[PDB]
């Protein structure tokens, strides 16, 4: 027959190949396809819709609903802190087990900006200033709100318009980062503040709540598929 | 002639009548990083003339047995003026350099100096399992001063000259752009440095990424009665620097 | 055609221009040939340049790294795992340091052998061995014994090899982050300096894991995994000086300080060597 | 879609064909004859020209 | 430079418009708008002075 | 390497005159050499260093 | 002299004698200690022949 | 500018930073013989690159009590390489000569040499009645000193410079192709010598017939802790050398 | 690129197809039907012409 020599890589089993095989089943007719809603062509399209973030994830609250609820009050002080967490949507408990983060966990490098919504789950007659601030790295997590604002902000009025975006732009070094916590690829911090008081009448409740959604945006990406440490197993379920 | 040159950036201006030539990189001129090659959304910072000007570090002094002197970069310009303001409040950066080594002799003095720029410098440690401290690597605005013995000390860097801390040959060093400071010719040498990196831009506080080394080949030499004080003084000045990633300042 | 330059044909001159003299100090590698200070003949080269692309230099398969998993272990505990690095083995680690800065695809290949050890366990009779090199990128689950759950692959790239048979290989693309791949880094890992200085910063390209797919038999069995990387589609910028002295570490550039060269008797001995 | 290319032969007195089977260009074969050569970055990477007969330094 | 012509120098002219004090280093004083002068063949330099004021004219 | 059939030759470096300097000037001085090759150079038949070795694998 | 910089310096003086030696090496740019671990020759020593012409340029 | 030079013959090479400029003879550049003025009929021999070449004498030491010296030709080439073989297995010859006379000095050194191509330069005995023997007239590649002083001996040739060796005034020699190497000027000569004779081949050992003279009409001179040894190399390349009559091998 | 040429066959009473794999000219096959014949070098050097049916000498 044909003169052929074999190559490296003969018989050899990778999983990710790419090759045609015979069908165990010849002449089969599959059933007709259908026009079922809710199509997905790409896992980006799950990470740009919006989910609730635990921000107040701490040690009782996490079995609890009250993990999603930023709890803000009546101060008597100025410029007090609400939340602050780093940026790291792979690595960060606050973070990775959102749509965006979970989806982030089957890989190893991502890129693009995100997008955090907050809406003001209080009452109408309660009003409030703040400053979403987003900040790089390179010098430490501000501590003050008077180091928050010489970086990237947003000042917040609430009001009608219940909801506020504060987009994180991407400003990185590289084109991706790693998914898991490195030094070389950090992220930056988030924080927020009171640019005012909460400010309330009487026979109203001075405490509310605020809640926190993350997306992606129209330039996010990820790469290099990888398998989640989220999900295990001792043995075969049966 | 064209052994007269005048530099002029910002309100600094150098004028030497006794040089070479320019050296350019690679024969790459500096510029602003464009938009198909950045990744960075963020509208930078260019301050054009508050921080593309001269600045003139510490002066040396060329004895008859320094083995020589090592500078790294931005970290040198970290304190200098608006370049090393931009520096602290922002997160990424992007310059190339203008490098002008001045030394001056008397017509009867001899002795021949090597100015090289080496991108990513990586130098070890005297001893072998540790790292060399922060201090030792780049000393800033001050010069760190090679061995012309074999170096001690745990957070040492290994500052023998004849492996110029990178463990190479030290006459192989003319790969990377560099030029030469001879007596009987020449009283400077100059050198323009492009932005190179792997990335488009970086932090300019925990990378540098080029270093600049000027070592006697030939060394310092006169007869009995002549000047004995020859300083070797660098002027070095960004070009198109942009910044990006405002926030608090540091480092 | 990577071709040379022919020689040209030159006869006496006598003039102002002086090609021989220059300054060296400019900086500027003098482009005199042999033409300028000597009568020459016409000689057409047809030498060419077609060895000495970057390509060619370095695209050679080279063993990086080898490791022994055995069969029986504890408890177990008997399979093998590399860090993946350039920069334990001398040769390609010399040849890769050339240059500051390279852009390649990998053509990856693998070398599986295995041994008997002693033992008393006769009669042995065991059939043919299949072994399972699985790769985990950073932040993915890591296999703790020889038969936990990570081995699935589910979403891992793994590839399954059966003794006997052509050595197995794959090719992966060009993965960094960067725009290009790094020998050199003259930074820190951390902002404030503290913590990795140097290349070891930038390494964070995951962790291969290998094993028997097989049960333990009864006869002891050690296999020893080789990895050979070969450049492709190769881009290198920055050249500098080859390495002089001899690693010591793979982390860093760390090394003891070596002559320039081999020293001879005086100045105008001619027996170098 | 197949490549006919010049095989490396001798000069002073032969073609190969080329096929790609998978879908990424990594998975393709090495860059054997691209020859291109800029010396002129590293040997003569001085501002001005720098004639060769005429002096250097005036 | 009314030296010899053996003789060699650089110098730094340095010229710093007010709302600092006077330079007291040469660090301080190359911030400012300053010529560094080779010595030579060409014996004069000039340093000028530019108008950098917040008025059209200044008092005598 | 150093082989009989391909020898190469020699080089060789004399005095046409002497080292004359006037007073008060050092008679000493250096010379330095540098090697490149030209453009008609070439290289062939890649093979391994005998400049870099290794005893056991770099931790 | 090779564990130095005086490695590269090549002395000349003022001599008393005529025609005096400086320096002399067998051209072998990949076997010869004089030139085997330079830019050229460490390039050469990863192959097997070479050709072409040498430039020495002299500061 | 005008003051470099390079000239190239065969493989041999000479730059010069400090000359004047280049004498050619009479205005005449050396050629081969044409078919209308030669005579002897067989096909001549033409080596044009192993013998049309540099060749460097024996140097001198130029002191302060220097007359001058001077050489013979071809009989200074008859034992240079392969222009000396030819010289020696044929009859006839015919060349002409690039002359290249080098003295460099330190800027505080003053002196003046003449240096001149005397063609037929037939020199006198100092015993009026007998002739100079073969040595006296010619050392070969070793140079004759003139005396400061009148000469002695039956054999001697009356070398008294003033009269240059042949009974004329030394300081009309620059009627013939000459130039002056001047310490502050220039530190070297060169002289392009056409074939001059009355014949167009002659005998190579029996007849000269030009001499090269280097007489210090102002003398070396130096203030103490200079350099006090001054040589003069004295480097002559033949031009267009042809050969007849070949046969066994004499002189 | 392929290449038909004719077998080796049989006189007094048939092609083959070629395809070059790689990018060396070594790498191919034999040149088994490279049929050039030059006696004349080996069997009649001499200068003159030497006609058969002539007398060689004189
Ligand atoms: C089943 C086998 C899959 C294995 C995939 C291995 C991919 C790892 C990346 C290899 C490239 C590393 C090159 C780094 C270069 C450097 O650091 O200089
Ligand atoms: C390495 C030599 C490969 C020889 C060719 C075998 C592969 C099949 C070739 C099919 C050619 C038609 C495909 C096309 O249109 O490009
Ligand atoms: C030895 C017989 C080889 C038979 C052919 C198998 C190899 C593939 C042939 C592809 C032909 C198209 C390529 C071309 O254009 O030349």
């Amino acid at each position: 027959g044909l003169p052929t020599m074999l190559t490296p890589g003969s018989n050899q089993f990778l999983t990710s190949d790419d090759f045609q095989s015979p069908s165990a089943m010849p002449q089969f007719d599959v059933t007709p396809e259908m026009d079922i809603p809710g199509q997905v062509n790409n896992l980006m399209e799950i990470a740009e819709v919006d989910s609730v973030v635990p921000v107040n994830n701490t040690e009782g609250k996490v079995l609890s609903i009250e993990s999603y609820q930023i709890p803000v009050q009546s101060n008597s002080t100025n410029g007090s802190q609400v939340f602050g967490f780093p940026l790291m949507p792979g690595a960060s408990s606050v973070l990775n087990r959102t749509l965006l983060g979970e989806i982030l966990n089957y890989y190893t490098h991502w890129s693009g900006s995100i997008k955090l919504t907050f809406m003001f789950c209080g009452s109408a007659m309660a009003t409030g200033k703040f400053l979403l601030a987003y900040s790089p790295p390179g010098a430490g997590a501000p501590t003050t709100r008077k180091e928050a604002m010489l970086g990237t902000h947003v000042i917040w009025d609430v009001g009608l318009q219940s909801s506020c975006v504060l987009c994180i732009p991407w400003i990185s070094q590289t084109h991706y980062r790693y998914v898991v916590v490195d030094e070389y690829t950090a992220g930056g911090y988030i924080t927020c503040w009171y640019q005012t008081n909460i400010v309330v009448p009487a026979d109203t409740q001075s405490d509310c709540k605020i809640l926190c959604f993350v997306s992606a945006c129209n330039d996010f990406s990820v790469r290099m598929l990888k398998d989640t440490p989220f999900i295990k197993q001792d043995n075969f379920y049966q | 002639s064209d052994r007269v040159r005048s530099i002029t950036l910002g309100n600094s201006t150098i004028t030497t009548q006794e040089c070479a030539n320019v050296v350019v990189g690679y024969g790459v001129w500096p510029t602003y990083l464009n938009d198909d090659e950045a990744t960075a959304e963020d509208q930078p910072t260019q301050p054009d003339v508050a921080t593309c000007r001269f600045y003139t570090l510490e002066s040396v002094m060329w004895q008859q047995s320094s083995p020589g002197w090592w500078w790294k970069f931005p970290d040198a310009l970290s304190n200098m003026g608006l370049f090393g303001q931009n520096m602290q409040y922002h997160y990424l950066g992007r310059a190339g350099y203008t490098v002008h080594v001045q030394c001056n002799a008397s017509k009867f003095h001899q002795g021949c100096l090597l100015v090289v720029c080496v991108p990513e410098a990586e130098m070890g440690c005297a001893t072998l399992a540790n790292k060399p401290d922060q201090k030792s690597l780049s000393n800033g605005e001050t010069a760190n001063m090679f061995e012309s013995q074999n170096s001690t000390g745990q957070t040492a860097v290994q500052a023998n000259v004849i492996n110029a801390g990178m463990g190479v040959g030290v006459g192989n060093l003319t790969i990377f752009p560099h030029q030469w400071i001879n007596l009987r010719t020449n009283n400077s040498a100059t050198i323009v440095m492009p932005y190179i990196n792997s990335v488009p831009m970086d932090n300019m506080f925990r990378h540098n990424n080029f270093t600049l080394m000027i070592i006697p080949f030939a060394p310092l030499s006169y007869s009995t009665g002549a000047t004995t004080y020859v300083p070797i003084t660098v002027t070095v000045a960004p070009m198109c620097a942009e910044y990006n990633g405002l926030r608090l300042a540091g480092k | 055609i990577a071709r040379v330059a022919d020689t040209i044909g030159s006869g006496p001159v006598n003039s102002e221009s002086i090609p021989a003299l220059t300054a060296a100090e400019t900086g500027h590698t003098s482009q005199v040939v042999p033409a300028d200070t000597m009568q020459t003949r016409h000689v057409k080269n047809y030498h060419s340049r077609s060895e000495s692309t970057v390509e060619n230099f370095l695209c050679r398969s080279a063993c990086v790294f080898y490791t022994t998993y055995r069969n029986h272990g504890t408890d177990g505990d008997n399979f093998g795992y590399w860090v993946i690095s350039t920069r334990q083995v001398a040769q390609l680690r010399r040849k890769l340091e050339m240059f500051t800065y390279a852009r390649f695809d990998l053509e990856l290949t693998f070398v599986i052998t295995s041994t008997q050890e002693q033992s008393t366990i006769q009669g042995q009779d065991s059939p043919v061995l299949t072994h399972q090199i699985m790769y985990v990128p950073p932040g993915g689950p890591v296999p703790t014994k020889v038969n936990s759950y990570s081995w699935q692959t589910s979403t891992n790239p793994s590839v399954f090899w059966t003794e006997g048979s052509a050595p197995p290989r794959m090719s992966i693309p060009f993965i960094s982050i960067g725009n290009a791949y790094s020998m050199f880094y003259d930074g820190w890992a951390k902002f404030d300096k503290q913590g990795t200085y140097g290349i070891n910063t930038l390494n964070n390209m995951g962790t291969l894991y290998m094993r028997h797919v097989n049960d333990g038999s009864p006869g002891p069995i050690v296999s020893t995994v080789r990895i050979y990387f070969k450049p492709k589609h190769v881009k290198t910028w920055v050249p500098r000086p080859p390495r002089l002295c001899q690693y010591q570490k793979a982390g860093n550039v760390n090394f003891e300080p070596t002559g320039v060269t081999e020293s001879r008797t005086d100045i105008t001995t001619m027996q170098t060597t | 879609g197949a490549q006919v290319s010049t095989q490396k032969t001798g000069a002073h007195e032969i073609h190969y064909t080329n096929v790609n089977y998978y879908k990424d260009a990594a998975s393709n074969s090495a860059n054997r004859q691209d020859f291109t050569q800029d010396p002129g970055k590293f040997t003569e990477p001085v501002k001005d020209i720098m004639i060769k007969s005429m002096p250097a330094l005036n």
